[PDB]
RNA sequence: CUCGA
């Protein structure tokens, strides 16, 4: 009924007033980390790898 | 406004965990500061709650 | 092999007694009068497994079954 | 005052004076463990206690004994600072005399054949440490008390929920130390049941019967005789009138001429005084009164027949007839009251199935141990082992002294096995309790609750061991050979090292030390939990247990517990608690004589303090003692109310004997809640060591005795003067008459740098004196790691503004300054440690070269010629530190890479790289390298020239050691002979070494230059042998886990900043999350320039009544604003009369002030050296229940030109503009938190799926991603996404042929859902299918 | 088992 699942994160929340309704913050080594398939998709196309 | 009694009104009626309610009250309050054995008879209610 | 691994545990008992510290192999080896690479090959075939369902810390939730990484599969970037 | 407390007098705002100061707060860790370990011939404590109640152990068929002598403790081989290195176990050989004699066969009582006595080692015992902190596998444990039930009897009774209609049902037990339980219970019939061991029930008196007892005596020791007489055919009974009391009169009562009473008559009392008045004696009854009344003794036809009815049956009239008709004047009846003697015994005896004696036992075996057929050889055994047996059934002093004082006896020793006059005494008081008096009993009275601390623990454990070997030795004595046996061969050292290395290890009371403070280690030790063995659970514990029982009062503390799942299990022990002689909780009192409260004290338990009534710590008083306000309030009998002066008996000690050591430490801890004030003492005991230490401007006055007693500062044993100052050692002169007659007068104290906790911070001891300056007893030498002058400082204070500042504050978060980050005021310093070990495999051993596959030179930079890591380079995340390869078995190759490496000729051979790598988002710097090795294998260079420098330093300290120890043992042999004989210049214009040889006269003078002569020829020795053990010690090769080449461990050292993310807290349960960390010039700013460096949000008061953060904030103001005249005063350099001028109107403020201190008799350079630790700010003491009220902190502000309401009128940052109210700016005493931000973020896109389940692993350490438990999977149903719903199920998860689709699709460009049934389905059917129960799909 | 929400 429940499993662990891939492409997942976790880490302390913050407050921050500046953002609009639909928007989150979100740190640049948990994006690196969670978006890795899709920059090498991204970066094999472009033919800088 | 029941919280805001808690610092200027005294305390109202403190109970011991037998369920039944000590006579005399917690005559001091927040700002005041309380008395050794006040203290320890505020100490039933908030370790039950 | 149950016999060899007998002599060298009733050797170990009688040496705790006489010397009051625990035996190394090398000491060990000039009671047995055996190599001293023997005695290391049968200090190893010993310790019966652990059971995978037991809990690791003091707890009930977290079993040693939930630690053991799969190697032998292929990983997604390599294949 | 002292020397060392002439810089920076923490002012004292306590009123109350004090009788007695804080006690050491390890005694019940250390004095319980010196009563496991010292030899006792008479009180039987520890060890000697356990050989003795199992040895003399004899032979089987009573041919020789084993008798026990004495043991010894030998010494340790390795001491406390290198297990902590190589991770074994610290302790001490355990040795024994024992003497096994053999007594001839022939001879009636013969021991001379032989005596054989010879010393045996049986295991070890761990040492504890001085400060008790147990070494097990280097890591430093601590075990905790326990608080479990104290044997004896005990009264119980539920409040109804059995039966319906109330009913309630007294039961009673028996508890031992050691055995079955023996159970006695009521039912709604009135009957009594025996339930021994929590078995099926059993009627009661079948234990009566069993001790050899007919039912004449089981009637006649529970019940009380009405005789009858029966004289010419007259029907008289016997009447005391105490008997009758309060019944129906269904007859008339008669006497010679005056009918005392009326007929249908409610006897009252007057009625009972006028029968008690004349004369009672006979009372003609009717025939019909007798039917309905139960025999006695067994009445039996005396001339022919045989009985006419045995005991516990009723007279009938036709009965009575057949007695009358074979000739009987004395009838007994039980005399049965409705309401006051029940007949619960006599309803007993009919359901009672037995009749006899062996008819019982056989009742027991067949309850105990069902489905085997009784013998009479085995039926008499069980019961006899049951309870009366030395070995099976024990209380064990304890429980005999509760045993005695239940049912109001007088003696207190008694034999550890019950007895035939135990169960009756517990069995009349429980019928006593069911008809009415007396009182049924409660659990949670602390003098029916005992502490059980280590060296309790320890014995019952060593018993275990000891009997798991004692079942093999008394065997061995009957197998044969009893002329060549020596006694060491029939003892092994497995069993009783097992056993005590399982309690020192695994138990859950030897649990993991928190080592992150001076305060956590010291409020872990006096530590109460009642879990473990032998207590309760979590599952099984109700509102009643995790209440505050009123007897709580001043020996266990009621807001210092954890708020988890366990919230009123783990208690802790209040600061005056001392554990008493059984185990009960006593506290301190002081004596009221004839209203003159004197300054002896008493130790009262939780059963003497109910009987007294004891006023409050509160109470007024005048000089020489009296009751001032002559009706004062009190506490009698579990209540409080007021009283008078003459009635009261005792006193409180002072106003912190009720809370515990980690709360009293707050401030203002009387204005705060019940909530929030215990999270401000758990939050307390997480606090980060910072960079460099910082006091705190508003203490309570226990900072002095927390850090001294915690034993993390380095103290002087004798008092003098200071002669040499490193950052490493300390040198301490000693003064004359504080020295010993053959000693040479000088201590060294080494101090310890930099190492690793068991938190991973750090652990570093800074000198606090300087050269050449006096030193008395008893002073903190050097700060450890949260201290500062002797004083505990956890955290930092810094500026505090309660505003709501742009959102950035919204729900407890907390703004902070950029001069926070800047001045380094937060940043910790974090040591970790990294392994990297070297196994066998069968395919060749590995390797550590610094030759590796596959990476070029830049990884290869900081390896030395060895392959491991130079002292003092700096990595980053995944750098290699050791460069270990590891032997591959060749494999298959695809035919495509089978074509590229025929195109190019690269041929990768069975090395392969499997290192040791920094792990990701970790700086720092290599400070340690310690590198272990098997025997038989040839060391490296690097663990060669590591163990050079060992052998140096090895060298060097002991030289040391020797050099400056002689060189004040001269100079203590030229105090005596300069003196003695006077020759300035023929002393000193020889060889110093020929001190020695020069000689004075015939005196006292040259008898201690000889004493000094021989301490010095003993010094050239002790040398030379600690130096051939040292280098013993180092250059033997080091003991290994099985299949272990080599060990290297890198030490790193990680230094950390604030980020926004880790959680900063305040003293008074107010946690917080950084959330921005601002410009200097965006705060708000006064009209004077500062800036604020933390701006916390107001919002938090109301909501949750922790009005004490307000008050430490206008006080830490009112300090700094002194501590700034001062500096004010000090850089004009103005004189030293004006400082005496102002610090002596700033050290007398309050009322009526406990301390007294003037700066008259202060010299005109320690008043410099005074108001130069002030520059800082004036600190202020502030006690717990003896606070500073509201005026004296508007009479400190009006001394430093401040504002009186503590509201100031602060500026923008941004915009220019002031507010518009006034704004609070102050100091609060902030701390910082263990939970970082670096150790909680975790990310993970692919990697280490698991073996069966196929589904990815958890941890973070073990890369693993988080789980999406059935609480979001029925979130994500009722969203309707289904699509997210297959894809976190299957392609994400647990499909095999799912995710290396999936990846292929994404990596190619295009998101394709590309479904299969989970592998964790067709493991489900695997296991159903193994039941013989066939599942398939269609 | 201890800790955090």
């Amino acid at each position: 009924l429940g499993k662990r699942v891939d492409y997942s994160g976790r880490s302390v929340i913050t407050v921050g007033p500046y953002l609009r309704l639909h928007q989150c913050g979100l740190p640049k080594k948990m994006a690196l980390e969670l978006f890795k398939p899709f920059i090498y998709g991204k970066l094999e196309l472009r033919g800088l790898a | 406004a029941a919280q805001i009694r808690q610092l200027a009104g005294m305390r109202g009626l403190m109970a011991k965990p037998d369920g039944s309610i000590i006579e005399t009250p917690i005559t001091a309050n927040f700002r005041e500061g309380l008395n050794v054995l006040q203290y320890f008879i505020s100490t039933h209610g908030a370790r039950k709650g | 092999m149950i016999e060899t691994i007998n002599k060298l545990n009733r050797i170990s008992r009688q040496m705790l007694q006489e010397m009051g510290r625990e035996p190394t192999p090398e000491e060990l080896a000039e009671r047995m009068l055996m190599p001293e690479d023997k005695i290391r090959k049968v200090l190893k075939i010993a310790k019966e497994p652990i059971s995978m369902e037991t809990p690791i810390g003091d707890d009930e939730d977290s079993h040693l079954g939930d630690f053991i990484e799969d190697t032998t599969l292929e990983l997604p970037l390599d294949s | 005052y002292s020397y060392t407390e002439k810089k920076r007098i923490r002012k004292d705002f306590g009123k109350r004076p004090q009788v007695l100061d804080v006690p050491y707060l390890l005694s019940i860790q250390l004095d319980s463990f010196q009563k496991f370990i010292e030899q006792d011939p008479e009180g039987q404590y520890g060890l000697e206690a356990a050989f003795r109640s199992v040895f003399p152990i004899q032979s089987y068929s009573g041919n020789s004994e084993l008798q026990y002598v004495s043991y010894r403790l030998g010494e340790p081989v390795f001491d406390v600072q290198e297990c902590q290195i190589r991770g074994v176990t610290y302790s001490a050989p355990l040795r024994v005399k024992l003497r096994l004699v053999i007594y001839e066969r022939e001879a009636p009582e013969g021991t001379v054949k032989d005596i054989k006595e010879q010393e045996v080692y049986m295991g070890e015992i761990p040492l504890m440490t001085d400060n008790g902190t147990f070494v097990i596998n280097g890591t430093e444990r601590v075990i905790v008390s326990q608080l479990h039930r104290s044997p004896g009897v005990f009264f119980d009774s539920d409040k109804g929920k059995t039966h319906s209609s109330g009913k309630v049902l007294y039961n009673a037990r028996i508890i031992p130390y050691r055995g079955s339980w023996l159970d006695f219970e009521f039912d709604p019939k009135d009957n009594l049941f025996v339930r021994i061991d929590r078995r099926r029930k059993l009627p009661a008196t079948i234990i009566l019967r069993a001790l050899n007892y007919t039912t004449e005596q089981i009637l006649d020791l529970f019940f009380e005789k009405v005789i009858f007489e029966i004289r010419d055919n007259k029907l008289q009974m016997e009447l005391v009138p105490e008997r009758l009391r309060g019944e129906t009169a269904s007859f008339d009562i008669e006497a010679n001429g005056k009918v005392y009473v009326e007929k249908g008559r409610r006897i009252t009392a007057r009625h009972i005084r006028q029968l008690e008045k004349d004369d009672v004696k006979l009372i003609e009854v009717p025939v019909e009164y007798i039917a309905g009344k139960v025999v006695a003794k067994d009445y039996i036809d005396e001339s022919t027949g045989e009985l006419i009815c045995a005991a516990n049956m009723e007279l009938s009239l036709d009965l009575l007839a057949k007695l009358s008709q074979s000739g009987h004047k004395r009838i007994e009846t039980l005399f049965t009251n409705d309401l006051d003697h029940g007949p619960y015994i006599s309803e007993t005896l009919r359901v009672d199935p037995t009749n006899d004696r062996l008819s019982a036992l056989v009742e027991i075996y067949r309850m105990m141990r069902p489905g085997e057929p009784p013998t009479r050889e085995a039926a008499e055994s069980l019961f006899e082992n049951l309870f009366f047996s030395e070995d099976r059934y024990d209380l064990s002093a304890v429980g005999r002294m509760k045993f005695n004082r239940s049912l109001l006896r007088e003696e207190i020793e008694g034999s550890g096995i019950l007895s035939k006059d135990d169960i009756i005494d517990v069995m009349k008081k429980l019928i006593d309790i069911r008809n009415g008096k007396g009182e049924v009993d409660d659990i949670d009275h602390l003098g029916n609750r005992r502490i059980r601390s280590v060296g309790e623990m320890a014995e019952n454990q060593f018993r275990v061991g000891l009997v798991r070997v004692e079942r093999a030795v008394k065997e061995r004595l009957s197998l044969g050979d009893l002329d060549t046996l020596m006694p060491q061969d029939m003892i092994n050292a497995k069993p009783i090292s097992a056993a005590v290395k399982e309690f020192f290890g695994s138990s859950q009371l030897s649990q993991f030390m928190d080592q992150n403070n001076p305060l956590s280690e010291i409020t872990h030790k006096r530590r109460i939990s009642a879990l473990g063995p032998g207590g309760l659970t979590r599952e099984r514990a109700g509102f009643e247990v995790r209440d505050v029982h009123p007897t709580h009062y001043g020996r266990v503390c009621p807001i210092e517990t954890p708020e988890g799942p366990n919230i009123g299990l783990i208690n802790s022990l209040s600061v005056y608690a001392q554990t008493n002689e059984y185990g009960f909780l006593e506290t301190p009192y002081r004596k009221v004589t004839d209203g003159v409260v004197t300054d002896e004290i008493h130790y009262l338990s939780a059963i003497e303090e109910g009987n007294y009534v004891i006023a409050q710590a509160n109470s007024n008083l005048d000089e020489e003692g009296h009751f001032v306000e002559d009706l004062v309030t009190c506490r009698s009998k579990g209540e409080s109310s007021l009283f008078s002066r003459d009635q009261v008996d005792y006193m409180d000690v002072s106003t912190q004997q009720v809370v515990s050591v980690g709360a009293s430490l707050i401030p203002f801890l009387e204005h705060d809640d019940a909530n929030r004030a215990l999270m401000g003492a758990n939050m307390q005991r997480q606090a980060v060591p910072t960079l460099r230490a910082d006091k705190p401007l508003v203490g309570t006055g226990m900072e002095r005795a927390v850090a001294v007693d915690s034993g993390v500062t380095a103290v002087a044993k004798r008092g003098g003067v200071v002669q040499y100052v490193d950052a490493s050692r300390i040198v301490i002169k000693v003064n004359e008459d504080e020295m010993y007659p053959g000693e040479a007068g000088i201590d060294i104290y080494n101090l310890t740098k930099y190492t690793r906790s068991n938190q991973n911070t750090c652990i570093n001891q800074m000198p606090c004196v300087s050269l050449g300056e006096p030193v008395e007893r008893g002073d903190v030498l050097a700060d450890g790691p949260s201290t500062d002058l002797g004083e505990l400082a956890l955290g930092q204070n810094m500026r505090v503004a309660f505003m709501p500042w742009n959102g950035y504050n919204f729900e407890d978060s907390i703004l902070v300054s950029e001069r926070v980050v800047q001045e380094d005021r937060f940043t910790t310093i974090h040591i970790q440690e990294l392994a990297c070990v070297s196994r066998d495999t069968k395919l060749g051993p590995e390797e550590i070269t610094a030759d590796i596959p596959n990476v070029g030179e830049a990884a290869l930079s900081k390896l030395d010629e060895s392959g491991i890591v130079y002292i003092g380079a700096e990595v980053t995340g995944g750098d290699i530190l050791v460069g270990k390869v590891t032997p591959k078995g060749e494999t298959q190759l695809t035919p495509e890479e089978k074509l590229l490496r025929a195109i190019f000729g690269e041929k990768a051979s069975d090395v392969k790289d499997s290192s040791l790598r920094v792990p990701n988002g970790v700086s720092g710097t290599v400070i340690d390298v310690q590198v272990f090795t098997r025997d038989g294998v040839e060391k490296d260079k690097r663990a060669l020239e590591i163990e050079e420098m060992q052998l140096k330093q090895a060298k060097k300290d002991l030289s040391e050691e020797l050099q400056i120890l002689e060189a004040g043992l001269f100079s203590r042999i030229r105090a005596v002979l300069v003196a003695g004989g006077v020759e300035a210049e023929k002393l000193d214009k020889l060889p110093r070494d020929r001190w020695l040889e020069l000689g004075l006269t015939d005196e006292e003078k040259q008898n201690q230059l000889e004493q000094l002569a021989e301490q010095y020829d003993e010094l050239k020795h002790e040398f030379e042998k600690k130096l051939e053990a040292k280098r013993r010690k180092i250059t033997q090769g080091d003991d290994l886990a099985p299949g272990v080449l080599k060990i290297v461990k890198v030490y790193l050292a990680v230094k950390r900043r604030i980020q926004p993310g880790d959680k900063m807290a305040g003293r008074h349960g107010n946690k917080g999350v950084i959330s921005k960390i601002n410009p200097i010039e965006d705060m708000p700013y006064d009209e004077n320039g500062t800036p604020v460096d933390i701006v916390l949000n107001p919002l938090g008061v109301p909501s949750r009544m922790n009005i004490g953060q307000i008050l430490e904030t206008h006080l830490g103001m009112a300090a700094k604003g002194i501590g700034d005249k001062i500096n004010a005063m000090l850089k004009q350099q103005q004189e030293v009369a004006k400082l005496r001028e102002f610090i002596q109107r700033a050290y007398d403020l309050g009322a009526d002030v406990r301390q007294k201190v003037d700066l008259s008799t202060f010299s005109d350079e320690e008043v410099m050296r005074l108001a130069e630790n002030l520059r800082k700010g004036m600190p202020i003491a502030t006690p717990v229940f003896d606070g500073a009220k509201e005026a004296e902190i508007k009479e400190l502000l009006k001394l430093g030109d401040l504002p009186t309401s503590g509201q100031i009128r602060l500026y923008d940052g941004r915009t220019g503009e002031q507010f518009e109210r006034p704004v609070t700016v102050g100091y609060m005493y902030m701390l910082k938190l263990n939970h970082l931000v670096d150790d909680k973020m975790h990310a993970r896109s692919t990697g280490s799926y698991s073996l069966v389940t196929q589904q990815p692993l958890g941890g973070k350490a073990q890369f693993g991603g988080q789980r999406f438990g059935e609480m979001e999977v029925w979130a994500l149903e009722a969203y309707g996404a289904a699509y997210t719903l297959q894809e976190m199920l299957t392609v994400k998860s647990d499909d095999v042929n799912g995710r290396t689709k999936m990846y292929k699709n994404i990596v190619d460009g295009n998101h394709q859902m590309e479904p299969g049934m989970p592998e964790s389905f067709n493991v489900l059917l695997k296991e159903i299918r193994s039941l013989g129960i066939n599942i398939e799909l269609e």
